């Protein structure tokens, strides 16, 4: 007797995905407060944060479902890692027309001005930003925080596990009633 | 533009 | 490699109308034009076909998807055995009250003038109605029109299922690929 | 009115 509630959501997901029924799967994520989450590997999803590879980080989340925090935070420290690579233009646009940098304005006035405030110092002052937590371990912390909201899916899972209840009544067959 | 390759990528993906 | 596409999909239906996810059921009926006609038993319901129990086959019918044709032919003959009956105020109220015979009123006008002539009139000729194509063979004819659009499908079959998967994997496992 | 029973039924199953 082996019960699972979440996973089955997710398999059906997966499922509606692949099958092109994109407003079912938009209104069963809505309703059951589950979300597909599918990444290749979560060692690859981390590994993609860790080595600082932002475009593929952004894309994937650009894929998935969003806690606004997770997403500021994130946001936010791919804007320090901008301004540290003297990459203004970009750091100021990722500010200015992305929505979680526009929520966090709201929310958090002062923090938001802060980050406006670091992209417009003359230099970036490594010493106390990552004097206080480093680099490495702040690409740690967001990998592990936003790590925990994904999950890995094998391609057909959900058809894979029905031919597989097929050989099993095939093979094996079904106790008697 | 962004000189850096994986920046100008972030550009494409983020707009 | 064995393969099934709308019966996955009605096993999705079930699953979600067991778990009280109505409106994904919608959404899904809706977008694959896929339907989740469920009854206890395929037997049972031509059963209650033949045996004129229309209580109970429209009771079944409320749950289900609807050819507008279909629905139409056995309203009207609803309402031809309810006039045999002389249960007259019963098919005047089926008559202006149900949505076939207002669609019928519609679309086939002179059609709904011959029903209502029919129930107006001061006897029932059954000579000339049953005289054409017995009663009989009526009720053959909707029992199996409407048998073609219904399906019979065990009361959790996804869960069944996927546990009969999870049975396969830990007692016969998996091919290494 | 509807002394049987399936038209009660379905009178009632139609018009709750």
């Amino acid at each position: 007797i082996e019960i699972e509630s979440s996973d089955v959501i997710r398999l059906i997901e997966q499922f509606l995905k692949e099958s092109n029924l994109h407003r079912t799967l938009a209104i069963l994520q809505e309703e059951t407060n589950v979300s597909l989450n599918t990444v290749d590997s979560i060692d690859g999803f981390c590994n993609e944060i860790t080595s600082g590879n932002w475009d593929n980080v952004l894309k994937t989340v650009q894929s998935l479902k969003l806690p606004a925090k997770k997403l500021i935070d994130l946001y936010e420290h791919v804007i320090i890692e901008l301004v540290e690579l003297r990459e203004l233009a970009t750091a100021r646009l990722v500010a200015r027309q992305t929505d979680p940098m526009i929520l966090l304005k709201q929310i958090d006035p002062d923090r938001f001005a802060r980050l406006e405030s670091l992209i417009n110092r003359p230099y970036f002052d490594g010493q106390e930003v990552y004097g206080d937590v480093s680099k490495e371990k702040r690409r740690s912390v967001i990998a592990q925080t936003l790590s925990s909201e994904v999950h890995v899916v094998a391609p057909s899972r959900l058809l894979s596990l029905l031919g597989q209840s097929l050989k099993w009544q095939l093979h094996q067959g079904l106790l008697p009633p | 533009h962004s000189e850096n390759r994986m920046v100008r990528s972030l550009h494409r993906v983020l707009f």
